[PDB]
């Protein structure tokens, strides 16, 4: 459908390849258990 | 010797070179990203090459026929542009 075929190159050509595997690439926050071992969980609010 | 008529497929051909007003699907364009490139382009066939008129403003109507000295928006079917 031209249509369909339409709507995947706008949005392959709004969205490059490259950002969306750099995004996924990008690295999380784990948790830490220091100074006696509490865990210290980053806040979600503000992370990643 | 058919009529234009608003929102007809048109074909229009370089009187000189022979081809014919094509929407390139190369992207020259300066970090425009979804627009593309105007050119030429020998073969008929394939959507690229025909363009939709459309009115400029509410004197003229949808499937009315065109007149001359109109002012017009010109749409690309292959890509669903307009001539920028």
């Amino acid at each position: 459908k031209g249509e369909a075929i339409r709507i995947r190159s706008i949005l392959r050509s709004l969205i490059p390849l490259g950002d969306l595997v750099g995004v996924i690439s990008i690295a999380f926050q784990m948790p830490t258990i220091a100074k006696d071992g509490n865990v210290v969980e980053p806040d979600m609010s503000a992370g990643f | 010797h058919r009529t234009l008529l608003y929102g007809h497929a048109i074909l229009l051909r370089h009187s000189y070179s022979g081809m014919y007003l094509c929407c390139l699907s190369t992207s020259r364009s300066s970090t425009d990203k979804l627009a593309f490139d105007v050119g030429l382009q020998e073969d008929t066939t394939g959507e690229a090459c025909w363009w939709t008129i459309h009115p400029a403003s509410k004197q003229r109507s949808e499937g009315e026929k065109v007149r001359v000295g109109d002012d017009l928006i010109l749409v690309s079917v292959s890509s669903e542009r307009y001539l920028h």
